[PDB]
RNA sequence: CGUCAAAGCACUUUGCAAAAGCUAACGUAUCUGUUUCUUGCCUUUUACCAGAAACAGCCGUUUGUAAGGUGUGCUAAUUUGACUGUAUAGUUUUUGUAAUCU
């Protein structure tokens, strides 16, 4: 029946050894920062588009001068510009950089990065000191 | 004339025949059982509604017993087997083993003691909890039906050969039998006191005989005509009144007999699609229980 | 089933017994193509007569003459070159000389009852003595 | 196995020993054992009386130590 | 892992990371579009994700299965592939008879061409419906498959070309059957074969392999093809029914 | 051990003891051994025939232990399954 | 030990130490496989509390 | 030691709180970064000395000081499950060898 | 030892080396037969005094008896419903027609 | 506005994982009053530290061993104590739940 | 690994029932349809465009349980569960500082 199955250790090996041309190589997940699902799920509802992202319709098409008010609050006059406020930012933190946030999904806010690098060649041993990692000199303390 | 809702309630259930059904002793319960191989616990008084369901059996329910306590159930299995079901919780107690063939009849004694017959041509007497047979009797041609006397020696076995036989489990002394039928024994029943034995024969004639250490020969007291069997071979059984003044017994014609216990048939009634395969009296008012191979089973006056 | 030039050999013992199952192929092709003679279901019995005969070919080397090692009869299980299921019914007493399965199956008759040619001659009529129409059996029994 | 009791915090320490036979030996405490056989160093014994005689260096076996106290604060 | 449970041959995307990462920079505009458009309904399988609900295991063949009208057996896949082209040809031709409409050919490619010139009456009278022929489309492609696969069988082409033959197929059924004409919701599994097609292009024509023929990389259309037909199965049967 | 793991549960409280002598010691206990060697403070000293004296420090050696007065509201404190391998009695999550 | 695919090695040393595990529990994934017997060698995390 | 931590330590010491240090992801150290055992000891104690060097910025009193030696620095991996000391591992080899 | 475990949460009587008796419900035992007993009682000689929660050593442990018991389905397919017998006019036996 | 029901819908609005009804731990729950009124056998600290730097699995591991009901999840950590909806979507802790 | 207990066991076919309780992948996959709205293209309908809400269908998955099939066993095989599971006369419990009298 094929409902389960259970590989070796060399099996496994050789498997992703010889599929590697079509799986990813990220095993971080921070690389989807602002191009993940609850991103584009705010997106969506915000009506803005990530530039590499999907576009959808408004799904809120009420934004008519009913209320023909500026509001007096929006205006110029009393804001203090420094920086435009980009769209990443209203999807970053869409409860703080837009007002009528609503439908707006939370994406998760950071992952402990990945500090494993492939071995390039098996005949290093399997622990050894990378190069690429900085060495462990720190006197610059003052201790007890 | 008792404390039953409506007086006639017929009772439906299972999906197969059923092939006992037994009062309790205390006379507030009953199961049931045939060949859907589960077991049915029903109120006498009330709402007359399934509280449990004793599945777990792997074969046909031939004969169940009830237990003194009224809170174990004891279970005979077409599968070579005897269960022990505690009626209150509904678990598997303990599954006694040891025959070689469907196992018949069973019966319960009044101190935890079993007996029991089987198609392997052997009786084996169960202790409840030892769960091996502590003493074996082996017979020629396979045995039908059994009753154990409350007293506790005594035994009757009936088969194939067409006589009871009446064993002492202590002497091994067997040289005592009830001669006179002529078929195959479907079942046998004791009275309350444990001084009549009724039995039921394929011979189509229900006799009745007397369970006395003295008699003045041709202890049989007197026959009954009536009830008679199909062509099926079932195992019809035959019931005794708390009072032991009224016989019943089932038959093939769908009737149920009941007798006054002095030759004169008393009431005949029908009701039934199929053979009646059990009938059993209710202990302490005049009802009647009826079970037939058509799937129901019915309450009585 | 079929085999290719490029496949796993055989066991040892296959290349003695290749032409007869060949032959066997043979008389199924022609058995395929002939037509005529015969209604809606009673052209399609010498289909399983072939198929009954190739099996208890193979039954027979193997349980009878044991001309062949157990590798290659379980090979020829395995490559449908007989029926399993049929020999299995073969093996057990009651079901020597059965003629295929359709036969024993109670589900396919109208009363829920296996087929005439299981019934032993001697408990059957003269005149009921008839071939299978699921096959043209001429009687399964094993006393027969 | 066995356990090494805990007696590290009665090292150098003026400690009191009762043995078994309503025995009683002062001394300071300079080593023990798995099985709490002790080693005590200018140590004194008492009598039932109570006339204290000088007792030396001390070795006790474990299995007839009832009790070892200090009486410091 | 070191342990599973065998998921199905089209449950496996194969190059999903491939558009749900960035798009590879220096790409042609119509490369862009189709990463962002797999995308998007990607994001929009997502959103709409319901809890599947609890239901009782029912399937058809065994329910079939059951009857005493149906067997089974076990045979090649190409003589199954051409027993169900046979059996459909047979049912439409039957249909198109039993109708009058003796004058229609339906030829082995499953095209219904009349064979005379046709009065209004008669014009009137031959004109289907959208079901039969939908049916008649699908069953255009499945031949278009199996009679690839028996070309194949023949030695008249061998492995490479079967493969690119059935990425063909997959990737251009707007062209082949003519099916969006009677269901034209089809579009949007035309347009997602397109986008495939696009993306496994512009990842193989890289380097010393460049533009033409050759490219058999047909899982992904494939698994496209096979969720439409879950969801118009049923549809089509209560219209046939 | 789940009487040692009592005891243990004992110490900080004010548990009393009775050794072969007899003599019965009233005091907070503060360390305790697999052995059951005990450590003791504040002890009043109840001997066989019933004079009362005061001890400070005591190291009473397990071996002459006869019982222990443990508080009552350690009667709830949960006995943990043991497994063949581990020697402490404490909540487990592994195989067993 | 864990992680290397060694079921006999593995099985002889937790032997050793009296930890034993039901023959499925090797074939397991490689982190509940970890977990197992780091929740079977390590007990309850006692050197914290 | 990230910002957080030496924020966390230079207000808990100036209230005189005791603190208790757990040293959480060593299975990082094993199976991810792939330090040998040597280089892995290093990391530990670099980790301590600059816990302790924010300690001493706010107080030099030897009353805060974490160390393992003083039973008051966990090696921990919560993912895995286990957090010892160096007495954990010291019972731990006592229980099975004996005194 | 698997009996030793059916003695928990009995009360139980426990005659000892000194000559005491102790009587009390058991909570825990041990390999070295160091006993647990809740609410114990002690009978000297027989006078009564209050224990409370005891850990008895193992040497000290002579016998012990038991004064005391351990302290301390689902739904059916049938459904009934009234009804009459109805006689019918045939007497036959079902097999025979 | 048409959007306003005429019947409003029974909404019951849960802010964070709180279970119906107290789950069985290893230890009984007398015994835990008891150490807390009468016994020196209690601490109280804070558990602080970075970001992520794995705070809440250290809680994680004591209540895998003192509730035996509660099992891994699927994906991620249990992250026990973190108890709302809206730090189960960020996956970090936003309160100081104790 | 060991002891104890009951269950023949491994593979497999079919039926029946159920599958979020503590915010979470029954399915790391992914189609279709209906109703009520808002849109797009629009000469009128089907077929359509793309967003929402409420509903359904189909392709699948898991578990429990009942009855069978195949291969091997009952003159033993395997599986599931439970377990306060180990030595030892040489001081910290079980191979006796006992008897003696009081
Ligand atoms: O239709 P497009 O996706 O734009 O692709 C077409 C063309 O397809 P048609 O034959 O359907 O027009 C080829 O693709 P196949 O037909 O081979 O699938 C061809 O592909 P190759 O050149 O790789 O053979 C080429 O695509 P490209 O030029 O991107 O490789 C070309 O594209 P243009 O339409 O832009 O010429
Ligand atoms: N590899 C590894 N990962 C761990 C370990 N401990 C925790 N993690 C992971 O670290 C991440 C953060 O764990 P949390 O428990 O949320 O850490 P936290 O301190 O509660 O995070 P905040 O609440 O925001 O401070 C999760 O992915 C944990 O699975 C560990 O020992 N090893
Ligand atoms: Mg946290
Ligand atoms: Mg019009
Ligand atoms: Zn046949
Ligand atoms: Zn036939
Ligand atoms: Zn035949």
């Amino acid at each position: 029946t094929y409902r389960r199955w259970k590989l070796n250790l060399p099996q496994m090996a050789n498997l992703h050894r010889l599929g590697y041309q079509l799986l990813s190589d990220l095993r971080d997940d921070n690389y989807f920062y602002l191009f993940n699902d609850n991103s584009f799920f705010t997106a969506k509802a915000l009506n803005v588009a990530i530039p590499g992202g999907p576009k959808f319709e408004p799904l809120y098409k009420d934004e008519a001068p009913e209320m023909e008010d500026w509001n007096e609050f929006n205006d110029i006059y009393k804001l203090i510009i420094r920086h435009p406020i980009k769209t990443e930012y209203r999807i970053a933190f869409p409860y703080l950089y837009n007002s009528r946030a609503r439908s707006v999904a939370l994406s998760e806010y950071h992952q402990p990065s990945n500090v494993f690098v492939p071995p390039e060649d098996p005949d290093l041993p399997a622990f050894f000191w990378d190069p690429i990692i900085n060495p462990i000199t720190s006197r610059q303390l003052t201790l007890h | 004339t008792s404390d039953l809702n409506v007086p006639n309630l017929q009772m439906f259930g299972h999906t197969a025949e059923v092939l006992v059904a037994r009062f309790d002793p205390s006379g507030s319960y009953f199961a049931s059982g045939g060949m859907d191989r589960q077991i049915l616990l029903w109120n006498v008084f009330g709402d007359v509604k399934n509280y449990g369901v004793l599945n777990g059996c792997k074969g046909a329910i031939t004969d169940l017993q009830w237990s003194r306590d009224s809170r174990v159930v004891y279970c005979s299995s077409s599968d070579t087997h005897l269960m022990s079901w505690d009626a209150v919780s509904g678990q598997k107690i303990r599954k006694h083993k040891g025959h070689a063939g469907v196992v018949n009849a069973l019966d319960v004694l009044k101190v935890e003691l079993l007996t029991s017959v089987s198609d392997d041509c052997t009786m084996k007497v169960w202790d409840s909890r030892s769960k091996d047979c502590i003493k074996t009797i082996e017979e020629k041609y396979p045995l039908t039906a059994v009753a154990i006397a409350q007293q506790g020696t005594q035994v009757f076995i009936g088969g194939i050969d067409g006589a009871i036989k009446i064993w002492d489990l202590r002497n091994n002394h067997c040289s005592h039998v009830l001669k006179g039928h002529k078929d195959i024994i479907t079942s046998l029943a004791i009275s309350k006191d444990g001084s009549s034995l009724l039995s039921n024969s394929m011979d189509n004639t229900v006799r009745i005989f007397d369970v006395k250490p003295f008699a003045s020969a041709q202890r049989q007291l007197q026959i009954f005509e009536g009830a008679i069997h199909g062509q099926e071979h079932n195992l019809l059984g035959v019931a005794w009144s708390r009072n032991s003044r009224f016989v019943g017994a089932g038959s093939s014609d769908k009737n149920v007999y009941v007798w006054s216990a002095t030759g004169d048939l008393r009431y005949v009634l029908p009701g039934h699609e199929g053979s009646v395969n059990h009938v059993d009296f209710h202990p302490h008012q005049d009802i009647i229980l009826s079970c037939s191979s058509d799937r129901t089973i019915f309450l009585g006056e | 089933r079929l085999r290719t030039s490029r496949t796993k050999r055989p066991p040892d013992g296959f290349d003695e017994i290749e032409p007869t199952l060949i032959e066997f192929q043979d008389r199924m092709r022609q058995i395929e193509n002939t037509m005529g003679k015969g209604t809606k279901t009673e052209m399609l019995a010498p289909i399983f007569q072939l198929h009954h005969q190739r099996s208890r070919y193979i039954y027979d080397l193997y349980y009878k003459r044991e001309a062949i090692s157990t590798e290659l009869y379980n090979w020829l299980l395995k490559q449908n070159y007989a029926d399993g299921n049929l020999i299995a019914k073969w093996k057990k007493p009651g079901y020597e000389k059965l003629c295929c399965l359709r036969c024993i199956q109670t589900a396919e008759s109208k009363f829920g009852s296996t087929c005439i040619c299981r019934v032993p001659k001697s408990k059957l009529d003269k005149d009921q003595r008839v071939r299978c129409t699921h096959c043209g059996c001429n009687g399964c029994a094993s006393c027969d | 196995k066995a356990g090494a009791p805990d007696l590290k915090k009665y090292l150098d320490r003026q400690v009191f020993v009762q043995l078994n036979g309503s025995r009683k030996v002062y001394g300071v405490l300079r080593g023990y054992d798995i099985f709490l056989n002790i080693v005590l160093e200018d140590s004194i014994e008492e009598k039932v009386d109570g006339e204290k005689v000088k007792i030396g260096s001390v070795a006790i076996r474990g299995n007839s130590v009832i009790m070892i106290e200090t009486l410091d604060k | 892992k070191r342990s599973g449970a065998t998921k199905r041959a089209q449950d496996v995307p194969l190059i999903k990371h491939w558009y749900l990462e960035h798009c590879p920079p220096n790409q042609p505009v119509k490369v862009r579009v189709s990463y962002q458009k797999l995308l998007k309904s990607h994001v929009m399988n997502k959103l709409h994700m319901a809890h599947p609900k609890s239901h009782t295991n029912r399937s058809l063949l065994r329910q079939l299965k059951n009857t005493k009208f149906f067997q089974s057996t076990s045979i090649d896949w190409v003589e199954a592939g051409l027993q169900v082209c046979r059996q459909g040809y047979n049912m439409l031709q039957l249909l198109i008879h039993r109708k009058g409409l003796t004058y229609l050919h339906l030829d082995y490619n499953c095209n219904l061409k009349p064979t005379k010139t046709l009065t209004t009456k008669e014009r009137k009278k031959s004109r289907f419906g959208n079901a039969f022929h939908l049916m008649r489309e699908i069953l255009r492609l499945t031949k278009l498959i199996v009679d690839s696969h028996v070309q194949y069988r023949l030695g008249n082409i061998d492995a490479y070309q079967l493969a690119d033959g059935l990425h063909y197929i997959f990737n251009h059924v707007g062209q082949l059957t003519g099916m969006y004409r009677y269901k034209y919701r089809l579009m949007r599994q035309i347009r997602a074969c397109k986008d495939f097609k696009h993306l496994i292009y512009y990842r193989f024509n890289t380097g010393p392999v460049g533009k033409g023929p050759g490219c058999g990389f047909w899982a992904p259309s494939w698994r496209v093809w096979l969720f439409f037909l879950r969801g118009i199965v049923p549809l089509l049967e209560r219209w046939l029914g | 051990s789940l009487c040692i793991k009592l005891l243990h549960e004992t110490q900080g409280h004010i548990v009393t003891m009775e050794l072969e002598n007899g003599s019965t010691y009233r005091g907070k206990l503060i360390e305790a051994e697999d052995n059951m060697n005990c450590q003791m403070r504040d002890i009043s000293v109840t001997a066989r025939d019933g004079r009362v004296s005061h001890l400070d420090q005591v190291y009473i050696r397990g071996s002459h232990i006869r019982f222990l007065i443990v508080p009552d509201m350690l009667r709830n404190a949960p006995m943990f399954k043991v497994g063949p391998g581990r020697s402490v009695p404490l909540p487990t999550r592994g195989r067993r | 030990l864990t992680i290397s695919d060694e079921a006999e090695k593995l099985k002889k040393h937790l032997s050793s130490f009296q930890i034993y595990l039901k023959p499925k529990d090797y074939l397991l994934d490689p982190k509940p496989l970890l977990q197992l017997i780091c929740a079977s060698f390590f007990g309850f995390p006692v050197g914290f509390v | 030691v990230m910002i957080n931590t030496t924020r966390i330590i230079k207000h808990a010491i100036l209230h005189d709180m005791p603190i208790v240090l757990v040293l959480n992801k060593v299975d990082r150290l094993i199976l991810e970064l792939r330090l040998p055992p040597n280089d892995a000891y290093h990391k530990l104690r670099h980790v301590i000395d600059e816990v302790n060097d924010n300690i001493c910025q706010i107080s030099k009193d030897l009353k805060y000081r974490v160390s393992p030696e003083l039973g008051n620095v966990c090696f921990a991996s919560c993912d895995l499950g286990y957090c010892f000391t160096l007495s954990s591992f010291a019972k731990l080899y006592i229980d099975r060898h004996g005194g | 030892t698997t009996k030793m475990v059916s003695l928990l949460n009995h009360s139980l009587n426990v005659t000892t080396k000194d000559g005491r008796t102790f009587v009390g419900q058991l909570l825990a035992f041990d390999g070295f037969m160091n006993l647990v007993l809740s609410d114990c009682q002690e009978y000297r000689h027989e006078e009564k005094r209050m224990l409370g929660l005891v850990i008895l050593r193992g040497e000290f442990i002579v016998s012990l008896s038991v004064q005391g018991p351990p302290p301390m389905l689902l739904s059916g397919p049938g459904v009934a419903r009234p009804a009459g017998r109805g006689i019918p006019l045939g007497q036959a036996p079902v097999g025979l027609a | 506005p048409l959007s306003q029901p005429i019947i409003e819908p029974i909404r019951h609005k849960r802010i964070a994982i709180e279970t119906t009804n107290v789950p069985d731990t290893v230890y009984k729950k007398e015994f835990l009053f008891g150490l807390l009124t009468g016994t020196d056998d209690v601490r109280s600290f804070i558990v602080a530290g970075h970001l992520h730097h794995g705070k809440s699995a250290l809680l994680d591991l004591l209540v895998y061993y003192t509730h035996p009901d509660t099992k891994p999840p699927k994906r991620r950590s249990l992250r026990y104590t973190d108890t709302h909806y809206l730090e189960r979507e960020r996956v970090m802790s936003i309160k100081s739940t104790p």
